[PDB]
């Protein structure tokens, strides 16, 4: 396996959007692949520790994600290109962040309630920022 | 000071070592499981690990990882794993340092309470405090009582050879990471344990000189005992990966690790963090148990339970984190006192210090690659494995060089799963490196 220093996720598609906007977020990951892993998306804002927002299992089949966003927030994912997207509707001045795509690099079973956790994930972008202005 | 205690899966229910629980998951749901009290504040639910998995997954692509969905099917199945539970409980507490390790868990009670508490109170009516116990007496209406406990342990997920060590999260913080600790969970089996060839002997070897080992399930337990000993006093290392940027000489793999994992194992693994990270680990401890000090100077009643004494709990926790009092009763944090506490919360207990302790094989680093792991013939038989001695027992000759670990050795021991996984664990103990 690679250096560890090797692998990349870059997220993009961040931006500033007003109260009810959309944005899709979008991961590509290179220097090894993630094609057998469980992937997920967090949120960090001013002060705050990184919270969990949505998780997907390898083969897109079993999804979580935080009840705070449920229902406006879509996680995919497309393998063969190496991507995971995040899918932001109805976007809430709470939602502004630094938003992390996360790869848990062990190819293990999905969990949902593990998928929450930032431990799990040994793999991290640098993050992009969402601002949503009233 | 540590007692094993023995039991059979079909003994009956007594309400006391023998009870049906409500795991912390659990919580309010009424899903109850029959849970032996192998000591003091640790318990074994000889169940599968179910929560946050598909009852799908259980079944049927990667010879290092081992499923059988019929593992734990039967009340015999169920009594097996616990009296193997029981002999590496017993295993573990035959030497000093993990009868320390014991006590240690066994002290290190949760907090009453978490970040959502009020700093003058006391709650107990969490999940990370207390599980509910289940009480059927004939003749009397049924009830549950909320009862103390430390660490649960329950036999696998779907994957048998993968152990883990787990913590409860709550609106993305963990008590377990922040000072107060809380009830530990593990998912744990005894028999399909793991392989390694990263060992100091191999290091410039011939291709046909070198040696792999399978791994003795005391240490996997114990090693997974380190994570519980951190959960419970708070300082779980949280959203921390630590990212190799070259391959040192102990390292087989180089992928990113959790910092968590890295002080756990010991030996060279922390070598790798910069002294900027290491202090921040530091301070981040200190800072949660200054929360916690203060806390215990302000704490005046129990919410949810008006028998709990506030200063017997108040005198628990100062011993707990080895806070100091003054002449007013104000508690405080004595530097000395703290920096020994942390130094053998963090330092003092290593899978790498245990090995070496109990001599018992282990990897060079948590740093290497996955292997096939083997099943176990029968940790049950003395002939086989000991608790004084694990698989490497001298009168069979199997101490010397632990080659009563020894796959070319040790052969009455293990069974290989399958001819693939023989074949991959060749092609690794085969392969030339340019
Ligand atoms: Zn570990």
């Amino acid at each position: 396996g690679p250096l560890g220093s090797q692998v990349q996720l870059v997220e993009s598609g961040g931006g500033l959007v007003q109260t009810g906007g959309s944005l899709r977020l979008s991961c590509a990951a290179s220097g090894r692949t993630f094609r057998r892993n469980t992937m997920g998306w967090f949120r960090q804002a001013p002060g705050k520790v990184r919270e969990f927002v949505a998780a997907i299992s390898w083969s897109g089949d079993r999804t979580y994600c935080a009840d705070s966003v449920k229902g406006r927030f879509t996680i995919s994912r497309d393998n063969a290109k190496n991507t995971v997207d995040l899918l932001m509707n109805s976007l809430k001045p709470e939602d502004t962040a630094i938003y992390y795509c996360a790869a848990d690099g062990t190819a293990s079973v999905f969990n949902s309630y593990a998928s929450a956790d930032r431990n799990k994930y040994n793999y991290w972008g640098q993050g992009t920022q969402v601002t949503v202005s009233s | 000071p540590v007692t094993i205690n023995n039991f059979n899966y079909n003994d009956p229910i007594d309400n006391n070592n023998i009870i049906m629980m409500e795991p912390p998951f659990a919580r309010g749901t009424g899903r109850y499981y029959k849970a032996f009290k192998i000591t003091d504040r640790i318990w074994i639910i000889p169940e599968r690990y179910t929560f946050g998995y598909k009852p799908e997954d259980f079944n049927k692509r990667d010879v290092c990882e081992y499923y059988d969905p019929d593992y734990l099917n039967t009340n015999d199945k169920k009594n097996i794993f616990l009296q193997t539970m029981i002999k590496l409980f017993n295993r573990i507490k035959s030497k000093p340092l993990g009868e320390k390790l014991l006590e240690m868990i066994i002290n290190g009670i949760p907090y009453l309470g978490d970040r959502r508490v009020p700093l003058e109170e006391f709650n107990t009516n969490i999940a990370s405090v207390t599980v509910n116990k289940l009480i059927s007496n004939p003749g009397e209406v049924e009830r549950k009582k909320g009862i103390f406990a430390n660490l649960i342990i329950f036999g696998p997920g779907p994957v048998l050879n993968e152990n883990e060590t787990i913590d409860i999260g709550i609106q993305n913080h963990f008590a377990s990471r922040e000072g107060f600790g809380g009830i530990m969970q593990m998912k744990f089996c005894p028999e399909y344990v793991s392989v390694f060839n990263n060992v100091q002997e191999n290091k410039g070897a011939s291709i046909f000189n070198r040696r792999g080992y399978f791994s003795d399930p005391a240490l996997i337990l114990m090693h997974e005992l380190i994570h519980v000993l951190h959960g419970l006093y708070g300082i779980k290392v949280d959203d921390l990966p630590i990212v190799p940027n070259e391959k040192k000489f102990f390292m087989q793999s180089t992928d990113a690790i959790q910092a968590e994992e890295l002080y756990t194992f010991g030996g060279q693994d922390p070598s790798i963090i910069t002294p900027s990270t290491d202090k921040s680990i530091y301070d981040k401890v200190l800072q949660n148990f200054r929360g916690i000090v203060d806390r215990l100077n302000k704490v005046l009643v129990c919410i949810s339970d008006p028998n709990i004494n506030i200063n017997i709990y108040k005198n628990k926790f100062k011993d707990k984190y080895k806070f100091v009092e003054d002449s007013e009763g104000k508690y405080s944090i004595d530097v000395e006192s703290f920096d020994k506490l942390y130094k053998s919360l963090m330092f003092g207990f290593t899978e790498t210090n245990i090995a070496e302790n109990y001599k018992i094989k282990t990897r060079a680093s948590y740093f290497s690659d996955s292997l096939p792991p083997v099943k176990i013939k029968n940790l049950l038989d003395n002939e086989i494995y000991t608790i004084e001695e694990g698989f490497n027992i001298s009168d069979k000759d199997m101490e010397k060089e632990y080659r009563g670990q020894n796959k070319a050795i040790n052969k009455q021991a293990y069974e290989e799963i399958s001819k693939e996984h023989l074949a991959v664990y060749k092609i690794q103990m085969c392969k030339s490196v340019k």
